[PDB]
RNA sequence: CCGGACGGUGGCCAUGGAAGUCGGAAUCCGCUAAGGAGUGUGUAACAACUCACCGGCGGAGUAACUAUGACUCUCGCCUCGUCAUCUAAUUAAGUCAAGCGUUCAUAGCGACAUUGAUUGUUCACCCACUGAACUUAGUACGAGAGGAACAGUUC
């Protein structure tokens, strides 16, 4: 039916300034800095004060409106990012046959070595994401944690992870081997 | 092939289309085996599937002992006759055709063979190479 | 069984099966990887291994000589020849429960080792101690078929 | 998003055992903000979940047996036949959802209703073969029974 104005808030904190030219967003905080291009939607952003900035649609209709929401949380999740930053955790998964994990370099490169894997004949590698980075976790078994700046590359980056670990051509709620994202948050502790 | 046969096998020159009929060369009181099938063969529209040295064939004994006539079972070819060719580059020949009778994993019935035995099926079928005199 | 000759008992023996008695007696198959058929991986991991200098133990009596040499890592290593030749001494340096005479071995790693002659020398029971050790691997399937099953 | 979901009592009869939750009706009482003699998930059977509803957010008869029919009475189609014999071998689419599905309508199904032999052989019917084999592995899962693959190898 067309809403005449709907808006949001995006709250803005402390350390961050967040610049937007054509819809082209530069958001740079204490861990660094991050940039997204909106042009591929229709908004308007409007600064009210250093700790505000509000984004709106004029005369839209349900699925131009659903987006305005969704512009919000994703520069949102910019500001959190250079601020608290993201931690995935994830876990490995596996009945009998244990499951290593390395870290190689071909070229500069960083990949994600998956051996073993189910006693899997292949050597599996995911590449790394640039803007994030990869521990495994000491005191505790068999768990990789992937951080950044980039909830997007942090969580992709996870996801290639686990994705390349499916099983195949067994019954795969017996053969549950894999690794799996266990634990999503943020890099900045008591919060 | 197939079943029982560990081991791969090189191409080798067929011999054998069905309705041959090889020489018996156990002792298990068939006189010869007529070859009706050739196990792992495949399709092609008028070929007749043919076997070859070492190969699994589907037999009946035309002459023998009555217990073993009028039915179908495994064989085994042991020899061949046409001329077939090794990667050492020979192009060799056996003076007849046979082989022996045999069952699904590839046992043999008999407990000799007579004569001399190729080495492509010794190589093929272990309770082969037990009962082989002169391999090759 | 009848009384059989040397190379023929021997041949039988490794089928696994004995015709007349008509037994399969061992449930297996006894094979040896070809070598063809092991896994073809690149190994180093971290590049290599920990690696041992010349090592000398001498008892005073007894002198025992090593050479060099390098470990790398995820591979086996047998080590073979006539006992009172310091094969058991070797390991134990290794172990870091001897100390050499001259050179030395300290390494970072966590070590994990077996004794030759077993002689019972642990208060307490055999599942109390197994457990201590670790449990869990008491639970996975491959120490089923090996150890608990067969001896119970 | 979350907290609370309570006493009469495990209502009553049917009850093998049915304490709200297969079933036959009946729907009350006290509580207090609101809590159904009880929405669905139910261990047999309570629980333990949940949710509603308060709230924080030309035809017949006949039998010391079936069948047949000695007897009395009246005016080659089907067929590729069956048994042998010769062959290894032989004509030589969707809607509705009542139902099944032991518990459950839709996993899987759904009434009603409704939108080389042998032959001219096609066909049909056998005899054989084989995407397969090999290790992966008699493994993972399974009380067993049984049973994988991705990788590599040869056809």
């Amino acid at each position: 039916m067309k809403y005449i104005q709907t808006e949001q808030q995006i709250e803005v904190p402390e350390g961050v300034t967040v610049s937007i030219k054509s819809r082209i967003v530069k958001v740079v905080g204490p861990r660094g800095t991050l940039t997204k291009n909106l042009k591929h939607i229709d908004v308007t952003f409007t600064k009210v004060n250093n700790q505000l900035i509000k984004v709106a649609v004029h005369n839209g209709g349900r699925k131009h409106v659903a987006a305005l929401r969704t512009v919000k949380s994703l520069v949102d999740n910019m500001i959190t990012g250079v601020t608290k930053g993201y931690k995935y955790k994830m876990r490995y998964v596996y009945a009998h046959f244990p499951i290593n994990v390395n870290i190689v370099e071909k070229d500069g490169a960083k990949f994600i070595e998956v051996r073993n894997f189910l006693g899997d004949k292949k050597i599996r590698n995911v590449p790394v994401r640039d803007g994030v980075t990869i521990e495994f976790s000491t005191n505790v078994k068999d768990e990789i944690v992937l951080s950044g700046n980039s909830v997007e590359d942090v969580s992709q980056n996870a996801a290639d992870l686990q994705q390349i670990c499916r099983v195949r051509n067994k019954d795969i709620r017996k053969f549950l081997d894999g690794i799996y994202v266990s634990h999503k948050g943020f890099i900045t502790e008591d919060l | 092939s197939g079943n029982g046969a560990q081991g791969t096998k090189f191409r080798i020159s067929l011999g054998l289309p069905v309705g041959a009929i090889m020489n018996c060369a156990d002792n298990s009181g068939a006189r010869n085996l007529y070859i009706i099938a050739v196990k792992g063969s495949g399709s092609r529209l008028n070929r007749l599937p043919a076997a070859s040295l070492g190969d699994m064939v589907m037999a009946t004994v035309k002459k023998g002992k009555p217990e073993l006539r009028k039915k179908v079972m495994p064989a085994i070819v042991v020899r061949q006759a046409k001329s077939w060719r090794r990667r050492d580059g020979v192009f060799l020949y056996f003076e007849d055709n046979a082989g022996v009778i045999a069952n699904p994993k590839g046992e043999m019935k008999g407990s000799a063979i007579t004569g001399p035995v190729g080495k492509e099926c010794a190589d093929l079928w272990p309770r082969v190479a037990s009962n082989s005199g002169v391999v090759v | 069984t009848l009384p059989a000759s040397v190379r023929e008992g021997i041949n039988i023996f490794l089928d696994g099966h004995i015709p007349a008695e008509n037994l399969r007696f061992r449930t297996e198959a006894l094979q040896f990887r070809i070598a063809d058929a092991t896994e073809d991986l690149q190994n180093d991991s971290a590049s290599r291994a920990f690696s041992y200098p010349s090592l000398k133990k001498t008892q005073g009596d007894f002198v025992l000589n090593v050479e060099e040499g390098e470990f790398s890592d995820s591979e086996i290593l047998v080590m073979m020849g006539e006992n009172g030749t310091g094969k058991t001494t070797l390991i134990k340096l290794l172990a870091g429960a001897l100390k050499p005479d001259e050179g030395q071995d300290i390494p970072k790693l966590n070590v994990s080792m077996k004794p030759q002659k077993i002689a019972p020398k642990f208060p307490g029971t055999v599942r109390q101690l197994f457990f201590k050790k670790i449990r869990g691997q008491f639970l996975n399937p491959q120490f089923q078929t090996d150890v608990v099953k067969p001896l119970r």
